């Protein structure tokens, strides 16, 4: 009816200017005015139990067969984790042309910025994209051939900051949850040591530019280290591969230590009780 | 004189049999929604047929033109702001006595 | 040492920043201050003198400066000190200095005593006067008029010995200066020194080689005639007047025509008509456009101003023809000034005359095709409505107006508008009904804002003249009509007509009518429809009957006081306000 | 494209013609880079007879010249047809113009075929912007641009297009091409063979003796001899001494810089000259 | 109001300072008169050399000096309103007029011998290297780098380059400053600034200057002296045991003077927050004692 | 506050500047204010689309007598308030205190004169200069045009802007991620949103100008697939008519000031958007100048 309610909205208010009546509008934008496209959200109970189910059978068969250490857990297969990681990144991101596992020049991210965003958005749409990260992070060799998300996520999350012009970082959640799930995961991936796999402890209590400076010290240990599987011993008393960063010659990030240290004494009023986490040994 | 490219492409897709093509959308069609009722399309049927009347009916000590918002304001974007141009259609004044950005 | 303000602190301030010279200079009057007025009058001036810059914005504040010197000087008596740096600033190539430093000059004339000014100024006149460049030659003709009035008698001939020779210089942006100095230094001057000196050079310059001096002679041929007595001008203006009509640029031509009221009034009634009425024909029969439309716009202007014993002879015998023959003018502006101002000879002529020969003429400028035409012609309706009645306007006139109600340009239509509650005053409600009433509803549903604004206002008159009873049987369907429309613009219309209608509609129909169409529209999708729904139940409260203040109107603005647009907030809690 | 539209500005288009053409472009053909430098070919050498600039049987002028060059832009994507892909460039021979047998070639004398291949990454490439000349190109183009006496150029950097773009307009000269050959033994290498260009300045290019032919005329030859499109000049490294009478109209034309120029002058015998034959 | 008008006057700056809105700030008056004094001087041939020793430049820097005194010397104003050249040239100039000779060094002579103001002077200068140094340490929000404007760039960039100069100028010295002011906490006598009053008789044992505490000249620089080892003991963690005893030294000596402030302004959220960050990286015997937050239990543990 | 605001656009629409401390203090609140605002900011449908003004005061009052006044009507601005006119000041003060007095009902984009080197070059620097005596007026305005959103996105369907699209950029997402506190670049992402402008034309070119790109009407297609948008409104080139179409409708310019610099004599127009995105070109001519 929808050329009979027009003629009905046709009924002229006024006689017209010569007793002839013409349409006040010269014509119609697109199609009318657009769908609201309400959103809808499930249980976040059922959502956290569906993960639980999934992730669950995803251990199941990444595990290695198998009282055997009562107390330990057996060990993730690198190889069914590398499996996740390859096809993880191919959901996310299959245009991998850059898919180097050696991290460019951080000005690189500007030439790759639509990827970048592509990768952000993705993320933030799919929550379940965080825990097959941290899954893949279990098994540590594994992670370095998801070094095109993280990279790609963090070069997003350092533009969000860059363009950021809040004085507190908690008036973005999503952006400071995603940075430090992203530094909770590389550390946990043993892509980072143990004090710069810390800064996401105080990145809530942060400006955004030091939050920037901070992920930018991040990029730049792994420019120097890079997450390389080769890097990774093969240690045959727990079956396990071991990242030891002290053999990498500066596996402490000394140079991108300094930064945390000066992040960390400028907001020293509140940053005081949390120089404990970031001591050298 | 053969360069000008005086010729009209093949706007058609050859129908198989398992003659007759299905024509296709062309430069030179401009629609004269007011001189020609096929090209209304149905969601726009109403309010063009006011359209249409009022410049058929109206036209007392007025002008007759084809569709408004097509054959003008449509204009290519090179003839767009060409004031030096449009100025000479126009009645002369009296007289009285990083580039670039449009103008001086 | 470093600590002399004259040299030092001020010659270090040559930076490439304008601006710093700027404000240095901008703040002359503290290192004066700072110095000792005898200090400042030794060694400030000179070197401000002897010194030559090049910047034209630090030249122009430094004679905007001396200006106000007179205090820093050491007063009024030692002001003569202050005239070498000006005349320094009247000799640069850059007109707008030189201007600036001539009224910085003549500024501090008026600080002068007759005795300094005899001792200096008149010295540096004539060595303005005198000087090589022509450019101090233009800046002496500015200075005469300040000297003048307060000098010996001598001196006086003396001065107007040199403008006489600046006058009649062989440089012509010279002539130029003194041509348009003349008006104002023969204010001052006696009558009879001025028929003796400035009339036969006067004279010269209308003459001259050059078309710019023969423009300013005629600007100053204005003051000329107005300050001679009326029983000389048939010898002394009038046939520099007769010259300056017939000259070959039509420049000259042009700034007589736009002159031509003033010497009308100034050379008195009888020699207007006696010479003036060819001058001005041809004026409006010229070739070209530009004095054609000068001579247009002054038709009113001059005809007004006439002996009304053979004033309606002149305008038919001499005037008439030549309007009749611009009305079909090639060019439009000359049609535009024409039509300004040709409704004014309708009271001069009379009914019959308008009626049989300016009533043609407005129909056929009502029917241009230039829209500055239309627009100057109904901007002055009241008085051909006051002098032919309005029979003759509905007989005549009113087809040609219904016809620009519906005009391409919007000012048109506005005039139309403008002139709706004249016409309605003088008709009755039938008439107004079958002719105009719809023409006052199609406008409220215009493209133009300012078309549906004046249409609204034009409601309340029409309300007033035609009583409440025809507002609610043709005025209020209409409109309510609007409120219903899918465009939030006409909502707001009928917002802004409820608005003005409140006022003359009564207690009862703005309760009973219009309240409820005003009510229903606080749900409105739209917020510029919902605030001014609250700005409407602020502005109809005082009409509206006092008890439904609270049982209806405080609910809805209730509910809009906690709308999500802030906005909305605003306007409803001033109208909880207001409501009190 | 085809034929019929492959010319968008030929003779007698005006500029805004010109540029109103190139800005609407669209590329949705197939790489027929022969074909199209066949039409491209003709298309310069269409009104050459009508206007005897060849001179046929008559010497080669140096004089009579209308000087062109060819800039193809393109890539190094393989050469393309219907049937499927040629590795190598052929300009076909089919309809032939008439008069094409009398130059062996398709190309003139004064027409010289550049091409810049736009190798540019979808990357940005790490390279730094070095300073070095331009490559030459490997793709089946190179060729053709050096046997007219033009060259290739490979881009993979708007540094690198400026600087072909540069070179490119120095190298928009009024000549015709000669094939220089070396005649006789040493006095295998650059000078040797070379395709250079010699300079021909007008004020209406004014000159008198032609460029000999390659073969000798005779009265009875029902049909002329092919041409070579660049005349087969050979000198000989002998030292001779210039002779030069005062009256005489003798044509001077300055070679480009080329290794020939650069071993004569690398020689420093400014007051003897090498005799040259065809 | 401009710069010169108080040379001209030479009244018109005290008079310009009891003002309740002096127009411009009295950092500003620093910022130009300094400005003025920084401009090299230029001869006829256009040609730039150093700026002469003039009466303009001595009485320039002379209100400089008047107008920091205004302030009482507070470093925090000046550090945050004047830039790194600017405040170094400025003491500089104090330490000249305080007669101290340009290339001696600070930690030679004994700041107890001589003058009240001289020693102030000396102890203020090495208390600014040490700040400078903890404060350029710090990461800033960067201003965005813009297309090239050589009027600015050229500007900016020589300040930049002096700034690093000097930096590295401190940095160098940075041990010397450290024991400068690790003597003069040992002081126990009345400490005098440099006022209006003696910077007159300077134009043309001494307690001509304003009295200040010993207790408060010690919290200052107990202050600076731990900010300045918690700076350096990321590198060596050993440091921080000295800035440990420097901020408890702070804290007792604030809690000593109570409510008392008048030139020792010192922040007492960021001195809690160095008191836990030093409590935590050097753990004291006592501190067991002291309540432990669960997460330094956690830490400890 | 809100009292005092409405005196001064008062006194602005009167053509009478503020004084140095009003326009620091509005530019304060402007700065506040548009701190939050998305460089992609969404505006309601009911809307009134205008193109460059110029700082051409009375044609601004023109344009408020033909599509009504704020805030009955709500505006969005689409950049170039300042140089090319003589009004510059009065101009922009007026757009910034209706920006800060009504939040919701006016949307003031960047063009590409709200740039430090353009309003030096192009005389709202020298008109600062000359109305106030110092730069400090032009500081706190070009300071303030740092914060304009880059474009506009009224319904989701109509992506208002000032120059065009950039080779760089291939979603809103990419717009909404630039850092648009800067002076705007030579070259960039964010350039080319204020400097491109369409062409006739097959994909992108070389503007004549110094800076943006030229785009064709596929690019303009693909934008418009890629991004579900309608139309690209815009602003930045001069109309004879006003407005014109381009793109078989995929790009409207929009002209808003009339007799652009005093001689080009060309109309000017505004798109009004009703409720239901039904537009409707509102033609203007010059105001009468006394
Ligand atoms: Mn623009
Ligand atoms: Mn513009």
């Amino acid at each position: 009816a929808s050329l009979l309610d027009t003629n009905r909205r046709h009924t002229a208010a006024v006689p017209g200017p010569g007793g002839i009546w013409s349409v006040f509008h010269a014509g119609v934008i697109g199609r009318g005015l657009k769908p609201p496209k309400f959103v809808q959200s499930r249980n976040q109970q059922e959502v956290i139990y569906n993960t639980q189910s999934l992730l669950s059978l995803l251990v199941h068969c990444c595990s290695a067969p198998g009282c055997g250490e009562c107390w330990g857990a057996p060990i993730l297969s690198p190889e069914a984790a590398k499996a996740v990681a390859v096809t993880l990144v191919e959901s996310v991101c299959p245009d991998a042309a850059g898919a180097e596992l050696a991290w460019p020049p951080e000005e690189h991210a500007r030439a790759t910025v639509e990827r970048d965003l592509r990768i952000g958005r993705r993320f933030r749409e799919q929550p379940l994209l965080f825990e097959l990260l941290k899954l893949v992070a279990a098994a540590p060799p594994a992670l370095c051939y998801c070094s095109v998300l993280l990279r790609g996520l963090l070069a997003a999350l350092l533009g969000h900051w860059e363009a950021s012009r809040h004085p507190d970082t908690t008036h973005s959640p999503w952006h400071l949850e995603a940075s430090c799930t992203l530094v909770a995961v590389m550390a946990e991936g043993s892509l980072l040591p143990p004090a710069l796999g810390n800064m996401h402890e105080v990145f809530s209590q942060l400006a955004p530019f030091e939050v920037r400076l901070l992920l930018l010290s991040v990029w730049g240990f792994l420019r120097e280290h890079g997450p390389l599987p080769q890097k990774f011993i093969f240690q045959s008393e727990r079956g396990r591969f071991i990242r030891d960063f002290s053999r990498e010659g500066g596996g402490e990030g000394g140079p991108h230590l300094a930064v945390l240290h000066s992040v960390l004494h400028r907001n020293i009023d509140r940053l005081g009780l949390f120089s404990g986490r970031f001591q050298a040994p | 004189g053969s360069v000008g490219k005086k010729v009209v492409q093949e706007t058609g897709i050859k129908v198989r049999s398992r003659g007759f093509q299905v024509a296709l959308l062309n430069k030179d069609l401009k629609p004269q929604t007011f001189r020609n009722a096929y090209d209304i399309p149905r969601r726009n049927l109403l309010d063009h047929l006011t359209r249409m009347r009022s410049n058929l009916l109206k036209s007392t000590r007025r002008f007759l033109k084809g569709q408004d918002e097509d054959q003008v304001h449509s204009v290519p974007i090179a003839q767009m702001g060409n004031y030096q141009e449009y100025l000479k259609q126009v009645p002369s004044p009296l007289r009285e006595l990083m580039m670039i950005d449009e103008a001086d | 040492d470093s600590l002399y303000p004259i040299a030092v602190l001020i010659d270090e301030l040559r930076n490439e920043d304008v601006q710093l010279r700027l404000n240095s200079i901008k703040k002359l009057s503290t290192i004066a201050l700072a110095l000792g007025v005898e200090r400042t009058r030794s060694e400030l001036l000179p070197f401000l003198t002897d010194t030559i810059y090049d910047e034209d914005e630090v030249l122009l504040a430094l004679a905007e400066q001396l200006g106000t010197f007179t205090t820093l000087v050491g007063g009024p008596e030692y002001v003569h000190c202050l005239l070498p740096p000006l005349e320094s600033l009247a000799t640069v190539e850059e007109t707008v200095v030189r201007d600036k430093a001539v009224e910085s000059l003549r500024a501090i004339s008026h600080e002068h005593s007759p005795s300094d000014l005899e001792a200096h100024f008149v010295p540096l006149v004539k060595r303005l006067a005198g000087g090589d460049w022509f450019t101090s030659r233009t800046s002496a003709c500015g200075l005469f008029s300040v000297c003048y009035p307060r000098v010996s008698s001598a001196v006086k001939a003396e001065l107007r010995q040199y403008f006489r020779n600046l006058c009649s210089d062989d440089t012509p942006m010279v002539r130029r200066a003194a041509a348009s100095k003349l008006g104002e230094f023969a204010k001052v001057l006696e009558l009879d020194n001025v028929k003796s000196e400035i009339i036969p050079m006067f004279s010269n310059l209308a003459s001259d080689e050059q078309d710019s001096v023969r423009l300013l002679a005629v600007e100053a041929c204005v003051n000329i005639a107005q300050l001679l007595p009326q029983e000389d001008l048939e010898a002394l203006v009038m046939p520099t007047l007769r010259q300056a009509a017939e000259d070959k640029s039509w420049r000259v031509r042009y700034m007589v025509a736009d002159k031509f009221t003033e010497l009308q009034k100034a050379v008195g009634p009888e020699i207007t008509k006696t010479d003036l009425v060819p001058a001005f024909q041809n004026l409006m029969k010229d070739c070209e456009a530009e004095v054609r439309a000068a001579a247009s716009h002054k038709v009113k202007e001059f005809c007004e101003n006439l002996s009304a014993d053979c004033r309606e002879n002149v305008i038919m015998s001499q005037i008439l023809p030549c309007i009749k023959e611009l009305v079909s003018d090639a060019n439009q502006h000359v049609k535009s000034a024409l039509a300004s101002v040709i409704m004014g000879l309708s009271p001069i002529l009379g009914k019959d005359n308008t009626i049989e020969h300016l009533l043609p003429l407005f129909l056929a400028q009502l029917k241009d095709e230039c829209p500055e035409v239309r627009l100057n012609i109904i901007s002055n309706l009241d008085c051909v409505n006051e002098v032919i009645g309005i029979r003759q306007l509905s007989q005549s006139l009113l087809p040609a107006i219904v016809e620009l109600a519906e005009d391409a340009k919007w000012r048109v239509r506005l005039a139309i508008i403008e002139y709706m509650p004249l016409l309605a005053g003088q008709l009755g409600v039938e008439f107004f009904d079958e002719k105009l009433n719809s023409l006052c509803m199609a406008w409220l549903v215009d493209h133009v804002y300012a078309i549906r604004e004046a249409a609204t206002s034009n409601l309340k008159k029409l309300v007033e003249k035609f009583g409440k009873e025809w507002a609610h049987a043709t005025i209020i369907p209409k409109v309510l009509a609007m409120s219903g429309d899918p465009n939030y613009l006409h909502r707001m219309t009928t917002l802004f007509c409820i608005n003005v209608l409140s006022e003359v509609c009564g207690q009862d129909i703005t309760t009973k009518h219009m309240l409820p169409t005003v009510l229903r529209m606080a749900g409105d999708p739209v917020a510029n429809v919902r605030f001014n729904v609250a700005k409407s139940l602020q502005k109809i409260g005082p009409i509206l009957d006092n008890s439904t203040l609270q049982s209806e109107v405080k609910p809805i603005l209730e509910k809009l006081t906690q709308d999500q647009d802030v906005d909305v907030k605003y306007f409803a809690q001033e109208a909880l306000t207001v409501l009190s | 494209e085809e034929p019929p539209y492959a010319i968008k500005a030929g003779w007698k288009e005006n500029h805004a013609t010109f540029m109103n053409e190139l800005k609407n472009l669209q590329a949705e053909g197939l790489t027929t880079l022969g074909q199209s430098l066949r039409t491209a070919f003709d298309l310069l050498n269409l009104n050459r007879l009508v206007t005897g600039i060849d001179n046929y049987g008559q010497g080669r002028n140096p004089f009579f010249l209308e000087p062109a060059i060819i800039i193809t832009i393109t890539d190094g994507s393989k050469l393309t047809t219907t049937s499927g892909v040629q590795d190598e460039l052929h300009l076909p021979l089919n309809s032939p113009l008439p008069g094409s047998e009398l130059t062996k070639e398709p190309f003139r004398w004064d027409q010289r075929l550049f091409a810049l291949v736009l190798r540019l990454p979808g990357t940005m490439s790490v390279e730094s912007e070095q300073l070095t000349g331009v490559p030459l190109d490997d793709s089946a183009i190179t060729p053709m641009c050096e046997v007219t006496g033009g060259r290739s150029y490979s881009v993979c950097s708007p540094r690198m297009l400026n600087q072909c773009l540069e070179s490119l307009v120095q190298k928009v000269q009024s000549g015709v091409v000669i094939n220089f050959e070396k005649a006789g033994p040493d006095p295998s290498q650059p000078w040797h063979s070379c395709h250079k260009l010699i300079y021909v300045r007008p004020n209406v290019p004014i000159g008198h003796w032609p460029v000999p032919e390659s073969f000798w005329p005779d009265q009875n030859s029902p049909t002329l001899p092919p041409r070579t499109s660049h005349p087969v000049v050979k000198f000989s490294c002998t030292d001779c001494e210039p002779m030069v009478i005062d009256k005489l109209p003798f044509d001077k034309y300055e070679l480009e810089p080329s290794p020939l120029t650069q071993f004569i002058l690398e020689r420093k015998s400014p007051q003897t000259c090498w005799q040259v034959y065809v | 109001t401009c710069w010169f008008e108080f040379l001209l006057e030479e009244s018109l700056l005290e008079k310009h300072l009891r003002k309740p809105c002096p127009d411009p700030a009295p950092v500003q008056l620093i910022v130009q008169f300094l400005e003025q004094a920084s401009k090299p001087s230029v001869n006829e041939q256009n040609q730039v050399q150093p700026p002469p020793d003039n009466k303009r430049n001595r009485i320039l820097k002379l209100l400089a000096l008047k107008v920091a005194a205004h302030l009482k010397w507070d470093l925090d104003i000046l550090e945050k309103s004047l830039s790194v050249p600017v405040l170094n040239m400025l003491l500089n100039e104090l330490l000249c007029i305080s007669k101290v000779p340009p290339g001696t060094k600070h930690v030679d002579m004994d700041l107890a011998t001589l003058p009240p103001t001289t020693a102030m002077a000396v102890l203020l200068y090495n208390r600014w290297a040490i700040r400078t140094i903890v404060q350029s340490s710090f990461p800033v929000k960067q201003a965005k780098p813009g297309p090239p404007q050589l009027s600015v760039m050229n500007q900016m960039q020589q300040e930049k380059e002096l700034t690093e100069n000097i930096l590295k100028v401190l940095k160098e010295q940075a041990a010397d400053s450290i024991l400068v002011l690790e003597a003069a906490l040992k002081l126990n006598k009345d400490l005098y600034v440099h006022t209006m009053r003696t910077l007159d008789l300077l134009a043309m044992s001494s307690t001509a200057g304003l009295k200040v505490k010993t207790e408060e000249m010690q919290c200052q620089v107990c202050y600076d002296l731990g900010a300045a080892y918690f700076q350096q003991g990321s590198t060596n963690s050993a440091v921080y045991e000295n800035a440990r005893e420097k901020f408890f030294r702070t804290k007792e000596l604030i809690a000593e003077i109570g409510s008392l402030s008048l030139h020792c302004t010192i922040d007492e959220k960021r001195l809690a927050g160095y008191c836990q960050a030093c409590d935590v990286l050097v753990p004291s015997s006592d501190s067991t004692s002291q309540q432990l937050t669960p997460y330094s239990q956690v830490h400890i543990c | 506050f809100t009292k005092e605001l409405d005196q001064w656009i008062e006194q602005l629409n009167e053509c009478k500047q503020l004084s140095e401390s009003q326009v620091k203090s509005l530019c304060e609140k402007a700065k506040e204010i548009l701190t939050k605002e998305s460089n992609v900011q969404e505006v309601r449908c009911p809307v009134t689309v205008c193109g460059d003004v110029h700082g051409q005061f009375h044609d601004l009052m023109e344009l408020f007598r033909i599509g009504g006044k704020s805030p009955d009507t709500n505006y969005l601005f689409m950049g170039d308030y300042v140089n090319r006119g003589y009004y510059s000041v009065e101009t922009v003060t007026l757009l910034v205190a209706l920006k800060v007095r009504y939040r919701e009902r006016i949307t003031i984009l960047r063009g590409n004169h709200e740039s430090r080197q353009i309003t030096q070059v192009y005389g709202f620097y020298d008109e600062c200069l000359r109305k106030y005596g110092n730069a400090n007026v032009w500081k706190y305005f070009t300071d303030l045009f740092d914060y304009l959103p880059l474009t506009a996105l009224v319904d989701g369907q109509i992506f208002c802007l000032h120059g065009g699209l950039s080779p760089s950029i291939d979603t809103l997402d990419h717009i909404r991620a630039l850092d648009r506190l800067q002076e705007v670049p030579h070259e960039g992402p964010m350039c080319d949103l204020l400097w491109s402008d369409p062409d006739d034309r097959g994909g992108w070119g070389i503007s004549p100008r110094g800076a943006g790109y030229t785009f064709g009407q596929d690019i303009s297609e693909t934008f418009n697939h890629a991004n579900g948008l309608t139309l690209v409104s815009r602003a930045h080139q001069l109309v004879m008519e006003g407005y014109n179409w381009c793109h078989d409708r995929n790009v409207v310019t929009i002209f808003s000031a009339p007799n652009y610099c005093y001689r080009c004599g060309n109309q000017a127009a505004i798109m009004e958007l009703d409720d239901t995105l039904k537009y409707s070109f509102l033609q203007f001519d010059p105001a009468p100048r006394r």
